[PDB]
């Protein structure tokens, strides 16, 4: 059971590995919105110029 | 007879309206726009990945 369990928790460890990289993915995608509407309001502002 | 004759002139005419109402609601959720960011859209999906 310890060999047993020890490749379980390898298992595990590459899979906390994976939802840690879709996290950071999305937080990415997130911050690249929030640029492209600060960029549609900074258009705006042009535009009333 | 002629009841007959004007509806084959207008079958086509309703089908071609059909079809193009159907393909332009097909081109949405490919592309859609630049900022839809839905997942939904297949660019994102590919970028996400
Ligand atoms: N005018 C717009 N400008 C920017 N993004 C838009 C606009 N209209 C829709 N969207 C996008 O559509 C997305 C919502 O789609 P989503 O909720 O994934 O579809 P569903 O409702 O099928 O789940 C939002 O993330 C939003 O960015």
């Amino acid at each position: 059971l310890l060999e047993r369990l020890l490749g379980e928790m390898e298992l595990e460890l590459i899979e906390l590995r994976r939802a840690l990289a879709q996290t950071i993915a999305t937080f990415k995608s997130t911050e690249r919105q929030r640029d492209a509407q600060q960029l549609i309001a900074q258009r705006w502002y042009e535009k009333a110029q | 007879e002629r009841k007959y004759l004007e509806l084959k002139s207008q079958k086509n005419l309703y089908l071609a309206r059909l079809k193009s109402a159907i393909a332009a609601q097909k081109i949405e959720e490919i592309a859609g726009n630049l900022d839809n960011a839905s997942a939904s859209s297949l660019f994102e999906r590919i970028e996400t990945k």
